[PDB]
């Protein structure tokens, strides 16, 4: 029941999915040939959510994977666990998008999404009571975000009553490596804040940085962030699929965090996070898990919370533990930083307690939180759009196939318009 | 003629590039667990 | 049907397995044909030279 | 929503080969190449009276 | 499933080519005879084609009007290798004349050619592009190698063509006339090409004698370094990378305007095995050397202008995070800036196979290398040389009679002319501040 | 029990006969003496009750040494004897000579041996006719022969395989006349007509073969390969099979136009043979290509009626429908409007055979197509002015009269080229 | 009792006739020198509905073998199951019509069929009970179209009250291998529409998409586009010779079917159909059956039931399964698809089940319905043959055997007012 598909698209996605993936299978204890081999009840009693059962009893994840390029593909097939995914599920073009956004929006996406929502209905058609979808890509490359966000539009259009979430990684200035992405980027936001129910924004700059505050490793890789947020996407439907003194589904949380409609953009992280040097000095306790649960730098975003106020918050906690910690250390933070918090809604944070906690793990928390601090990365991002945009710098190559310049403009006045709506309940007062 | 002639010169090194690139080398808390419910371990049978 | 169910597992995993040597050896022979059709050419290049 | 045409562009395998070699293909025969032996050979020579 | 076609027109890009084509046999471990060693495919789908039993054929044509180079490919240890039909000899050389290689002479092989160019393409079903390499001073490597460019653009569209082309170097030269037939060819390429880079000879002397210890460089050194270039640039398309780049991700990246594709490059480390390893070539310090501006390939500083992008390419066991860091160092430097409307003007990739070494060559075996490609308002001083040079030998019409009674008419140079012109002034109202 | 007579006149005809048979006996493994050392030969060949086998041809000359050369060659035991006419006095590149002097004495036993044969045969196919068209005998027994099997036998196919001068190479200086008067019979009285002249075949040789002095050996050895692949379906079994009947119901849009000219592919010589793979793709591409047609005539000036290619090998029905799709989507490729689909293909088993001391490299593909365009009105305007030039002053002339043609009869003949050439234009045209 | 008696005619008909008749010798466990070899009883109860005792304990199928040439004939004797036909049904000319329609409908149809209709009218009468004729021919080729139409003509004139079913294979413009495909294909449609009681569509075009798509095999071939066919044929006949749940033979099929007496052109579809490396990820059961059964993609024809609507539509399903899952379906996917099923019939889904399934899977269907997207074929056909025509090219053939150009007026009229009768009910509202 409440079960959910998965669509994850680009070549930044793949590398988000087939990790997740493995982090699900473990958790599940699925083999890498999709058979059970698990050792309690409860590992199979809600496994329908994200598995579907075939023949021979092997179960086989319910994703949807797309790109341009056929080079993706022979990858992640050949990874470990990339024998679970149906081999017809496979969709994707020959050319390429280029990282350019029109291309991956206009002259090929069009052409061949016809073919992948068809699977889209087909997976989506036979859940007995379909929950939403979760999509997955990138806002910095062509056909993450071109074709990415056409299909939250059309998907939308089909399914307006379900929910839907999108892992969305932006393009930071620290870490750049595609000369086109203020473009692009600026292009996807305008397209999904329409329709994506739940937006969650992920940095590789601040995925660089906890790794080497915290985790202190001396190299990370792209495996290392992969599983960063693979951990997160976990833990936001763990109580979906396990027992707990308060269940909350994936609507539950959409309700509790959007005070108007237009404020559906999220930064999450998670905790504990500890390096094995220091691994066995610290003691988990439920404050122990708040403190860090709070912490600026443990953000997977560079947008710092401290330089705004916090509209609402969510804390899904994971593990055994009791109630009442849970509940004083929620009003305790609240009270001590009460300047950080808007007034005019009072205790404005939640709590979810799940009893199956992660593996590894005695106890683990994902934090979502909703601030007025993720209004300057938009700003820092139309900074560099607009200063290219105005001499039409690689600019040609966007209007050379139907693209004109008002599409742009249009672009830049509603994005500087979600900004400056979004700094409004900032210094708003009752 | 003297420059070019025939030379002899002779994957298992891009696997391994490979597949470390994608690997953990963090792992996480090692685990005590084992499963059990809340609403099970309060609830038991009596004599 | 527990048993039954995983009757099909075993006879799945072998008829898989068995096509595999199918799409193996046609490829192998194709080679092996070609290879020996090639070198008629080399018997016609000496005769003709 | 897919019709019979415009589904064979999704990729499937190597085997698009035996389809997709001549869409960019310069069209066909557009040009000449009747007599360029010119260039192998030497002609014959042509003798004034 | 993805393909490329090289062109190798006149006697420098046959010789070019003939050293990149060994390179890539040993890369990709054939034998000089085709056949395979002894007995993880597709890696060589790339630039050769199989014959479907055994041996390779190489994806390319060699052109030439003078059979005196041609015939040495015909008969080398290389004689297995190439298709008999497509290396392609003439009987009259143009004699460093751009009106015979483009109005007399040119026109007698340019149908045979696309005829092979055809029989080639058909063959292909992901062609991403052609290359072509032709030397720019002289007649036929000029005048083909301009009614080739403009046969192919009409004849196919959107393809894109890569001209790796070798101006004159400012003072060392070697015939008198190659002024000349620059600036025709320089006004045929210009609006036929999609992305050009400057290869002139007398900065690669400089590089080999300064890092390679050579106190007599030769053609043959120099057209190793080329090799290694073309195989750095095309390792994204045929070996799996961490952060993959295709051709088509170039005229996205590096050409801000349609008019402006002349760019430069730089490769690093080129370092013999005398003192290879006596330090560890870090990626944090081979960047430095890719950005220093007598590391250039082509004689022009870019401390003279500014940035404008910078698309560079990474191979071996480089990370991403360790890339990260130095782009932050080079961007924090004072010394390089930047235009401002390209806040960000950084192309990254990262591929996983090393560079091959060449036994018998001069380069050590390093475990990273990396090699960029710039685009830069210096570039614009090599044009306003050789418009001066060119003005002071039409000043009194030298030369000239040579061209006029081949077929081209007299106005004809005041017209590239311009077009120079314009193209300087591009130049400089792109690089002026707002 | 399916037979086809092959019909052999003058030198050129034989000469090209002969290359023929070395090719057939070749195939089914019948030695020169004609002993074998199920049913397939009984096409060409017939069983003589106990060993050998006996062609069904006859060769037709006047001029005793080509003749003499076969009858004392290593086909000596093969032909039967009384088989192979041979006269006393050349026609000597005179129409008029072998059309109404020579020509009334000798058919009447040339239609016995054709008698003969036909009546051992039950299931005749059709006629094939071999003859050089610019020459005396070559057109002037060619068009008494062709008229007497018009009333004798009626409804049975011919197939004329001529040889039409070059537009510039030639061996003769009056065989622009003999050509035109030849016109006017073979056009009311001959089913298909294959363009095949000689300087065409002179390009093939010196391009593909890698031969620098082709010669007439050469060339018989490339039209005995038409030959066989045009037939090698009524005797070799295949995934789709065409009769000779089935030509003529598909390729003849109206009775006048039945003028076609062939192409083959691949002919590649074994020094560059295998050093490409000959795909099934690539061949067909090939066989369009216009400086492989077979005649000096270039397809691109005019649009093409209809097509048939035969392919034999290992060819797969796959791939061939994905071949001719690619041809529509070519722009220089245009066909006529009325005409959509004008494709008829066909696939056999047998891959071609070698002959030894012969130029071609063994193949595991190839393909032969028939191709009827209306780019071959070109021929017929060159010979027409060539022919105009010479009879404005009646050059030549007194050597026909005297031989009992009629002053006239040149006149008649002109008008049919007038009458045949505006039949081509009228077509072209769309509607 | 019941029985039925098969006549195939053509090179395209003989081939889909030889390996029909191994399909069904397999599934009743006929070896090919006629000797029973099978393991269940059912095997052996219904055989005679297509064999005919013979002395010894063997089994002849009672097939007509027709043709106009011993090439093909030759060719069918020498393969495999070639023994099982008796030597006198083989009736074979010596001169062949060769893709001339009035060649084979009237010189050679003439002098020729007389044997024929001999031997038809000796097994005709021999049985017991008769049930109908079923013919396998194509309309791209002389002797198939030209004579095979002919001999449906003289049989219907004699059994007025049989039940005749007619395998029809129409040649696409995407694949062509004859010239004059246009013409002998108009002329039969004419012919054909007054005589045959069914008449199913067959496209080489939509057989060779199925292959290269859904079986996803490298190596298709005649031998394996006759095995899709094969299959079809047999199933709609399946549940005449095993028993059910509900019995519906070929007559019962008629009477759902056909609303009007001039609309009987149905096309067919088979499933499941599956790539063998890939039958491992996929669940056999009802709703998926269902799903793949009314795919446009897997029907065996080049028309998009898409761009229509369904008049009439029928499936039967063999092998055991529940009666309330498959009716549930029908009710579903009329619910879901309102706009494509004709409102004015209500209720046009009729299910039939049989509980033995094919050798090798436990579960298939075939698929029969009769939509009015069909059209399209005629369309295009008659498009190909007007453009032909107005030139009179390649019409002197056929008014050289005793034919008149007048007859291809008829025969274009009545086609095309075929076409807008056909599409008047689409259109059609209550
Ligand atoms: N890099 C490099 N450049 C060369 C080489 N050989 C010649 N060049 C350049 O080519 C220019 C002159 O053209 P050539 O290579 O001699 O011959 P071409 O370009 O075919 O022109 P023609 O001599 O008329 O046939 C010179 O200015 C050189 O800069 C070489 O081996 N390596
Ligand atoms: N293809 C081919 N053509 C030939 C051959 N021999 C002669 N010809 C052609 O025949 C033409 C002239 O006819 P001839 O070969 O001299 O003999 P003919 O046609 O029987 O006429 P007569 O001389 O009266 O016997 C020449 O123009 C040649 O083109 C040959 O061996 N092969
Ligand atoms: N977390 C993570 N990010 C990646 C990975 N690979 C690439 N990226 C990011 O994705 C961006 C480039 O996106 P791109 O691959 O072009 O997206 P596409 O156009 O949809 O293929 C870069 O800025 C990288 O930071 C990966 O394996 N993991
Ligand atoms: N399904 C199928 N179709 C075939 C086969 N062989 C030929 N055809 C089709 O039949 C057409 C030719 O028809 P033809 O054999 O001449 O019909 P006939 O004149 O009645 O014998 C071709 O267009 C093929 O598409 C086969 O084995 N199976
Ligand atoms: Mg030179
Ligand atoms: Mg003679």
């Amino acid at each position: 029941m409440r079960e959910i598909v998965h669509i994850q698209g680009g070549q930044c996605g793949n590398q988000i999915g087939a990790k997740f993936w493995e982090v699900i299978s473990d958790e599940h204890g699925i083999d890498p040939t999709g058979t059970y081999h698990g050792d309690s009840d409860l590992q199979l009693e809600r496994i329908n959510v994200y598995y579907n059962e075939a023949t021979g009893g092997r179960y086989v994840p319910r994703a949807i994977l797309m790109d341009l390029e056929p080079g993706t593909m022979d990858s992640v097939r050949a990874g470990p666990f990339g024998q679970l995914f149906r081999p017809d599920n496979f969709v994707f073009g020959q050319t390429g998008a280029g990282n350019n956004w029109a291309k991956g929006h206009y002259t090929e996406g069009a052409e061949l999404i016809d073919s992948v929502l068809d699977v889209v209905r087909k997976e989506a058609e036979g859940c007995d009571c379909l929950q939403g979808f979760q999509i997955t890509h990138s806002l910095g490359g062509g056909t993450g975000s071109g074709m990415g966000t056409l299909l939250i539009s059309k998907v939308r259009e089909e399914y307006p009553d379900r929910i839907m979430e999108t892992f969305s990684v932006v393009p930071s200035p620290k870490v750049s490596d595609t000369v086109v992405e203020p473009y692009n980027a600026t292009l996807s936001v305008h397209q999904l804040v329409e329709n994506a129910d739940e937006c969650m924004v992920i940095d590789n700059e601040a995925l660089y940085d906890i790794c080497f505050r915290t985790l202190k490793l001396t190299t990370p890789t792209y495996g290392d962030l992969n599983h960063l947020v693979s951990a997160a996407m976990s833990g936001v439907t763990c109580c979906l699929r396990f027992p707990g003194q308060l269940n909350s589904d994936l609507r539950k949380l959409a309700v509790n965090l959007i005070p108007f409609p237009r404020l559906h953009f999220f930064m999450i992280g998670f905790a504990p996070l500890t390096s094995r040097g220091s691994q066995q000095y610290r003691a988990l306790t439920v404050p122990e898990l708040t403190q860090q649960m709070f912490d600026a730098k443990n953000m997977m975003c560079a947008a710092d919370p401290r330089h705004g106020r916090y509209l609402t918050a969510s804390a899904l906690f994971r593990g055994r533990m009791s109630t009442k910690e849970v509940d004083e250390q929620m009003l305790n933070v609240q009270n001590k930083n009460s300047s950080y918090f808007v007034e005019w809604i009072p205790n404005n944070i939640k709590s979810s307690i799940c009893d199956i906690p992660p593996k590894g793990l005695k106890m683990a928390v994902t934090f979502v939180g909703n601030s007025t601090a993720i209004q300057e990365m938009f700003k820092r991002v139309a900074e560099q759009f607009t200063a290219m945009f105005r001499r039409k710098a690689f600019l040609h190559w966007y209007t050379g196939e139907g693209m004109d310049e008002m599409e742009f403009t249009e672009a830049e006045s509603n994005m500087n318009d979600l900004v400056s709506e979004y700094q409004q309940y900032q210094d708003a007062t009752a | 003629a003297k420059t070019y002639q025939g030379k002899q010169m002779f994957p298992e090194k891009i696997k391994a590039l490979s597949k470390d690139l994608r690997a953990e080398h963090f792992k996480l808390g090692n685990d005590p667990q084992s499963y059990t419910s809340e609403a099970a371990a309060k609830f038991k049978e009596f004599d | 049907e527990k048993e039954q169910k995983e009757l099909e597992k075993d006879i799945l995993t072998k008829a898989v397995a068995a096509y595999e040597q199918e799409v193996e050896r046609k490829k192998k022979e194709l080679y092996l044909t070609n290879k020996q059709h090639q070198s008629s050419l080399i018997g016609q290049m000496h005769d003709k030279d | 929503t897919a019709d019979r045409n415009k589904q064979a562009k999704v990729f499937q395998n190597k085997e698009l080969a035996k389809t997709n070699f001549a869409g960019k293909s310069s069209p066909g025969p557009a040009y000449d190449v009747r007599d360029t032996d010119y260039f192998t050979y030497q002609k014959a020579p042509k003798w004034k009276i | 499933m993805r393909e490329v076609i090289s062109i190798h027109v006149g006697q420098g890009g046959i010789q070019v080519g003939n050293a990149c084509w060994e390179l890539f046999c040993l890369e990709h471990g054939i034998q000089p005879d085709g056949q395979m060693p002894s007995d993880g495919d597709d890696a060589f789908n790339t630039f050769f084609s199989e014959t479907g039993a055994g041996k390779h054929v190489p994806r390319a044509v060699f052109l030439d009007l003078e059979p005196t180079v041609i015939d040495e490919v015909r008969t080398g240890t290389y004689r297995q290798l190439f298709h008999p039909e497509q290396l392609i000899s003439g009987k009259e050389d143009a004699a460093n004349n751009f009106a015979r290689g483009h109005y007399t002479i040119g026109k007698e092989i340019v149908d045979l050619c696309l005829d092979r160019i055809r029989k080639l393409a058909d063959n292909c079903t992901g062609l991403q592009g052609f290359l072509v390499f032709n030397s720019v001073g002289g007649g036929t490597g000029s005048g083909l190698g301009s009614l080739l460019l403009e046969r192919l653009s009409v004849d196919y569209g959107k393809k894109s063509k890569l001209g790796f082309t070798i101006y004159p170097s400012p003072q060392v030269s070697t015939a008198v006339v190659e002024p000349y037939n620059s600036i025709l060819s320089t006004h045929s390429l210009l609006e036929h090409t999609d992305v050009a880079v400057m290869l002139d000879n007398e900065a690669i002397y400089d590089i080999c004698r300064r890092n390679l210890d050579i106190e007599r460089p030769t053609y043959t050194n120099l057209n190793r370094l080329i090799a290694q270039v073309i195989s750095s640039l095309t390792a994204s398309l045929r070996f799996d990378g961490a952060l993959n780049v295709d051709i088509t991700e170039f005229q996205t990246n590096l050409v801000p305007y349609p008019r402006i594709h002349f760019m430069l490059s730089s490769y690093a480390p080129i370092i013999s095995a005398e003192k290879a390893y006596h330090e560890q070539l870090s990626v944090a310090e081979i960047t430095n050397s890719a950005f220093e501006p007598a590391n250039m390939m082509a004689k022009c500083d870019p401390r003279h202008g500014k940035y404008m992008a910078c698309s560079m390419m990474y191979r071996g066991d480089v990370v991403p995070k360790d890339v990260n860091a130095s782009i932050a160092t080079i961007k924090t430097k004072r010394t390089i800036q930047f235009v401002d409307w390209c806040p960000t003007g950084f192309k990254v990739g990262i591929n996983y196979q090393p560079p091959t070494v060449v036994p018998g060559g001069d380069l050590a075996k390093v475990m990273r290398a990396v090699c960029m490609i710039s685009n830069s308002t210096a570039i614009a001083e090599v044009f306003s040389r050789l418009d001066h040079k060119f003005d002071l030998m039409y000043a009194k019409r030298a030369f000239v009679h040579w061209y006029v009674g081949e077929g081209m008419e007299e106005g004809e140079f005041s017209e590239a002319r311009e077009d120079l012109a314009a193209l300087e002034k591009d130049y400089e109202e792109v690089g002026i501040e707002t």
